[PDB]
RNA sequence: UUAAAGUUGCUGCAGUUAAAAAGCUCGUAGUUGGAUCU
RNA sequence: CAGAUACCGUCGUAGUUCCGACCAUAAACGAUGCCGACCGGCGAUGCGGCGGCGUUAUUCCCAUGACCCGCCGGGCAGCUUCCGGGAAACCAAAGUCUUUGGGUUCCGGGGGGAGUAUGGUUGCAAAGCUGAAACUUAAAGGAAUUUGGCGAAGGGCACCACC
RNA sequence: AGGUCUCGUAGACCGUGCACCAUGAGCACG
């Protein structure tokens, strides 16, 4: 596991957490 | 039984016609056999093993172990000398790396701290070492004091004539051949250091081997 | 060399030198080698001072005469034009000639057979015989080279700066070195020439050696 | 080396370098006991008499010792002014 | 130190209170978060409860299982 | 093939170094002198050094010594070593001299001499054949 | 850009001592350099010294021998107690046999050792031995 | 002017390995091998089963 | 570890290098890391020369060359056998080998 | 908690490859400032 | 292909192109901050200047452009070493360091967790900067030798390989 | 007036390219 892809990942997790707590409030 | 020189400098040793060691030094002359040491130097010479360890390289057979074995020589009010040797059974290598230490011996002075009172006990000045990674410092003590150090350069304190110091110690210490060869540099280079007292100019008589030339010609062939 | 006037160029020295072509060297100049040159010629030949060169050569036969073993003192030679001037040195002065590929260890390796205890060591170029030198370097043993102006100085206490791809002038100069030291050893008056024949020195190529005995009875 | 009682307890004293002033070590095995001879005033011969000096290793292995022979023997008086 | 002038000490003493801030055992002393952590709560002795014993298993090259309270 | 081991050659090359005087340039005579000088438990490897022997006895006349020294000093040459020509080839009468050293030769201990003359700058146009 | 004469000028006499050179040439001048080298000049540590002094800041080529270890300068230029100084070349002279460290003294630069007998001290500039 | 031992069997542990001591000039092959070294071969018996002794 | 003296190329004060193709694969490489063949051939070399050469209508014609000049890719280039690989000591050493053929 | 820790380095640490120099440049505070006057 | 929404081939949207408005991230690497002093040689390259035989823009005279021989200053770079340093790869800087101080910014403290959570800030957005803790671990790492293992490249041998 | 100038030798490439690679149950002894 290369960090480029994790971080891809890691980032598109980021995005889906912080765009579920804009449709939580 | 009987030893049979094979340079020109253990002739004249064997001659007795060279009076001392001490000359030699002067001269920087090289040794190449274990026989002027222990003809000049009596039988204060002390030998202490200091590690025994295994090293091996890996073939089809295995691996084949050898062993490394340190081990210092020298008189306890001057000399003193260090020899690294590796073979194959031990008692080789401790014979090997005594013969090795006995060939690589060098002269040391020793200093005063504030007054030249008695006989001298210290270091004359604040000499270091390099090998590798460590580094290792000689500082001068006051009369009385005793060496501070690790075991193994305080053994080979005492066995080098000194009995008072401060030393300090910088790199990686645990691997000893490294840090025994640095305390060694540090001690040989006792006498690479200029000093004011030593300002005159120098004489210079005739060399060891001008002396003795008629002597060597019909004795040496 | 002496500032008294009894050892200079008298009439010929620098008859021999011109004639064998010991002024010119090579085209390359070492910065070791600023003072012993003149001026440099035309097409880029540098002119080596023939003065200094035989004060030098003074200078190295006076270490010669100083010690009083003639045995010794060790010349070395591995190039193809040198093996006869070493050998006719040695046979006039009673020095050890090594002519012709110097095993390393001879000074250093004591159980070995070729195991030699020189005082003095006398090489030919510094160059192409780096390894004697380096080997003497572990002992205490003055050098003294002939060296060109193209050489490089290290582990060299006396350097006489002459041309050597010249066999002429490496003959001619190690006949006149044997001939100074003979002189100031005390076995040759200066009053006459001793001299036996310069070209005895000299090598001389195979097809050379032929064409001279054809010519020659 | 003077003690304050005044003996010269120091074992030996080492070799000094005619060309820099620097010690020779014990172990520095790169030194000479250069020897040039004299010649007679009258006739050029032997007489016998030596004039000693020492080099340093570092001098020989750092590229120029021949110089610094030049140097001692103008000093002498071996080596002619004009050179 | 590199910064080496006569009529400056407050650049020295702030770096300095930098870098022992940006460290592990200095940072795990002069914090409250890891005195509020601990279970004992910055005392050496504390005591407790018995309610379950269970045995845990140890680690790859040592193989037994160790017995244990919770408390 | 005819490839010889390495000790028949260094017992030649021992054998040689140390008789050269009663050696011969005869297959069979030096057979029966190396009888004669060294003891050799077997047949094939007297063969062997008696004729690697008169293979390097005949090469040694043949030309120049590379492998070994000499004792004898190598006569074959050393005769030629021993003539001495009647003309010194160094005494010319004509020396050709470049200005630059004539130059360097006034200012030294002489000024003009017979054997010497001065020739004119041979510079055509320049030097230093083209390798950067 | 150079901001210390004295630290640079004796950079290079010890960086020329450590290369075995005779003669140096440093570019800059002022007076404490010419009191620092005449401090060793009487100590014995340097013979001959010269200056070549144009219209503007001079050169001074010094005749070195082999009698010199290392000489060092401290930056900045820090204060010195007659109680500290004991302190300063306990740590800083390699003996107390031997080795000299100066300092300006409000009576002129001199060393340590005159300024024990002089109860006096002041800025420190560097020490050799 | 020389010597070989090699004892082979079981030596402190289960399997058998075989072990040898080697000192001075060994000659293999030829025939001044059959009139200069000497082979013996002898069985030696333990609790645990039988070790190989052979000298040259 | 550092490798080499240089980076695998001759860049040593521009920072960017106008890329190019290769010529059997399609990588963009920089042009001083790629290895330039320049080869110097005819049409026909020798399987049908002298067949030409009584079949032309004028005698004593040269046969023209063609030029052409080609970049290769590193594993295009080891691939093809353009190119090997020495050891550490003979690695230095930038003169080209000797085209006896 | 202190020394060992020259593993917090003021004396007295490191920054090519082991943790590490902002992508580069300008610029206000703070830091450091050539020679020369008895 | 066992399994391809991968390697391969044919089409193919947004882009790849320009004008203006944005963001400020790369192995943005010489993985080496800036200024200044000192400490070896050699051979060429680019700029400007200086000096000196000779040839050419045809044959005589001047300086010009081209060529050759040196020198000076700045710059991209190259080869060798007991100057010296480094753990070693290697280095004219990564040297002048226990014989430790030329001046001055940024930054690192075992390995993960983690450039993560939270807060602030900037942005239309994507995101950028600032930046933890709990818990877990005795290793994670850097150089360089010896057979090894290459769907890596060569070289040699064999009528139990071939012609 | 002759008629076949003399001497030595690498002058060698060039319809030539290859699919099909997944996994290792463990491991002594003084
Ligand atoms: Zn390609």
């Amino acid at each position: 596991m290369r960090a480029k892809w994790r971080k891809k990942r890691m980032r598109r997790l980021k995005r889906k957490r912080r765009k579920m707590r804009q449709r939580s409030k | 039984k009987e030893w049979l020189p094979v340079t020109k400098l253990g002739r004249l040793v064997k001659d007795m016609k060279i009076k001392s060691l001490e000359e030699i030094y002067l001269f920087s002359l090289p040794i190449k056999e274990s026989e002027i040491i222990d003809f000049f130097l009596g039988a204060s010479l002390k030998d202490e093993v200091l590690k025994i360890m295994p090293v091996q390289k890996q073939t089809r057979a295995g691996q084949r172990t050898r062993f490394k074995a340190f081990v210092a020589i020298g008189d306890y009010n001057g000399h003193v000398g260090l020899g690294v040797k590796c073979s194959k059974e031990v008692a080789t290598a401790i014979r090997g790396a005594i013969i090795l230490a006995k060939l690589s011996i060098v002269p040391v002075r020793r200093g005063y701290w504030g007054n030249k009172i008695g006989k001298p006990h210290t270091v004359p000045c604040k000499v270091t070492g390099r090998c590798g990674s460590v580094l290792v410092r000689l500082i001068p003590a006051p009369r009385g004091t005793g060496i501070v150090s690790a075991p193994v350069p305080k053994k080979l304190l005492m066995m080098a004539g000194i009995d008072d110091c401060y030393t300090s110690a910088r790199g990686c210490t645990a691997t000893l051949g490294n840090f025994a060869k640095a305390t060694f540099d540090a001690i040989s280079k006792t006498y690479s250091y200029l000093t004011p007292d030593l300002w005159k100019e120098t004489v210079f008589t005739k060399s060891p081997y001008q002396e003795f030339t008629d002597h060597l010609v019909k004795t040496h062939t | 060399s002496g500032a008294l006037d009894v050892l200079q160029m008298k009439e010929e020295d620098v008859l021999k030198f011109l004639a064998a072509g010991t002024h010119l060297g090579g085209t390359n100049l070492d910065f070791q080698m600023e003072q012993y040159i003149y001026k440099r010629k035309s097409d880029g030949i540098y002119i080596i001072n023939l003065k200094r060169t035989w004060e030098k050569l003074l200078l190295a036969a006076r270490a010669i005469v100083a010690i009083e073993n003639p045995a010794d003192v060790s010349v070395i030679s591995s190039r193809n034009t040198g093996q006869r001037a070493v050998l006719k040195f040695a046979a006039a002065t009673g020095a050890t000639p090594i002519a012709g590929r110097f095993t390393p260890g001879t000074f250093t390796n004591q159980i070995q057979t070729a195991f030699r205890e020189p005082r003095l060591l006398v090489v030919t170029d510094p160059r192409a015989d780096h390894q004697p030198l380096t080997e003497a370097s572990y002992v205490n043993l003055p050098t003294i080279a002939l060296c060109n102006t193209d050489s490089p100085l290290r582990y060299v206490d006396i350097a006489i700066p002459c041309n050597n791809k010249g066999a002429h002038s490496v003959g001619l100069m190690w006949w006149m070195l044997a001939r100074e030291v003979l002189r100031m050893r005390g076995t040759i008056s200066r009053e006459h020439p001793w001299e036996v024949m310069p070209d005895l020195y000299f090598y001389r190529d195979p097809e050379e050696i032929e064409k001279e005995e054809q010519a020659a009875a | 080396m003077q003690n304050d009682a005044g003996e010269f307890v120091d074992l030996y004293v080492p070799r000094k370098c005619s060309a820099s002033n620097r010690i020779i070590g014990a172990k520095d095995h790169a030194s000479i006991q250069m020897n040039v001879a004299e010649v007679d005033k009258v006739t050029g011969r032997f007489n016998g008499q030596f004039k000693t000096y020492a080099i340093c290793g570092a001098i020989r292995r750092m590229g120029e010792s021949d110089d610094s022979i030049l140097r001692l023997a103008k000093a002498d008086g071996i080596v002619s002014k004009n050179f | 130190g590199k910064c080496r002038g006569l009529r400056t000490a407050r650049k020295l003493r702030s770096h300095r209170r930098d870098q022992k801030w940006h460290d592990k055992q200095y940072k795990k002393a002069h914090l409250g978060t890891a005195l509020k952590a601990n279970p004992f709560g910055g005392a050496s002795h504390a005591k407790g409860i018995v309610l379950e014993k269970v045995g845990v298993e140890a680690k790859q090259p040592n193989s037994a299982i160790r017995k244990c309270v919770r408390v | 093939g005819r490839v010889r081991t390495k000790t028949v050659k260094k017992a030649a090359r021992v054998i040689i170094e140390k008789y050269y005087t009663r050696l011969g340039n005869d297959f069979h005579t030096n057979k029966r002198v190396c009888e004669e000088i060294a003891i050799i438990p077997s047949k094939k490897l007297r063969n062997k050094i008696a004729g690697y022997v008169t293979h390097l006895m005949k090469r040694i006349q043949r030309g120049p010594v590379r492998g070994i020294s000499i004792k004898l000093q190598e006569e074959e040459r050393e005769r030629r070593d021993n003539y001495v020509p009647e003309v010194s080839a160094l005494d010319q009468e004509i020396i050709e001299v470049d200005p630059d050293t004539k130059e360097m030769l006034k200012l030294l201990d002489f000024g003009s001499l017979s054997n010497l003359q001065v020739t004119q700058p041979t510079v055509g146009m320049n030097f230093k054949t083209p390798r950067g | 850009v150079r901001m210390n004469v004295l630290a640079d000028a004796l950079k290079s006499i010890n960086n020329a001592e450590k290369r075995g050179k005779r003669q140096v040439l440093i570019r800059p001048c002022s007076k404490v350099i010419v009191r620092f080298l005449t401090v060793m000049m009487k100590h014995g540590y340097i013979g001959e010294f010269e200056i070549i002094d144009d219209h503007r800041a001079g050169k001074i080529v010094v005749n070195l021998t082999g009698r010199l270890n290392k000489c060092g300068v401290i930056s900045p230029r820090f204060d010195v107690q007659l109680k500290d100084l004991e302190k300063w070349q306990n740590n800083l002279l390699p003996s107390r046999q031997f080795g000299f460290i100066v300092l300006t003294t409000s009576a002129g630069i001199m060393d340590h050792e005159e300024a024990r007998r002089k109860h006096t001290g002041g800025k420190i500039l560097g020490f050799f031995f | 002017k020389g010597c070989e031992v090699v004892v082979s069997g079981k030596l402190r542990g289960q399997r058998a390995k075989s072990m040898k001591f080697v000192d001075g000039l060994m000659i293999h092959s030829g025939d001044p091998v059959n009139y200069y070294v000497d082979t013996a071969v002898r069985h030696v018996l333990l609790r645990q089963g039988v070790l190989g002794i052979k000298v040259k | 570890t550092k490798k080499r003296r240089n980076n695998g190329r001759a860049k040593k004060g521009r920072g960017h290098v106008q890329p190019i193709r290769c010529t059997n694969c399609a990588r963009c490489v920089p042009k001083d890391k790629a290895i330039k063949k320049f080869v110097i051939r005819n049409i026909v070399e020798a399987a049908a020369v002298r067949d030409i050469s009584e079949a032309s209508v004028f005698d004593a014609y040269v046969l023209p060359k063609l030029y052409v000049k080609l970049h290769y890719c590193v594993s295009c280039a080891i691939h093809s056998k353009v190119v090997r690989n020495r050891s550490r000591e003979a690695r230095k050493d930038r003169t080209p080998p000797p085209r006896f053929r």
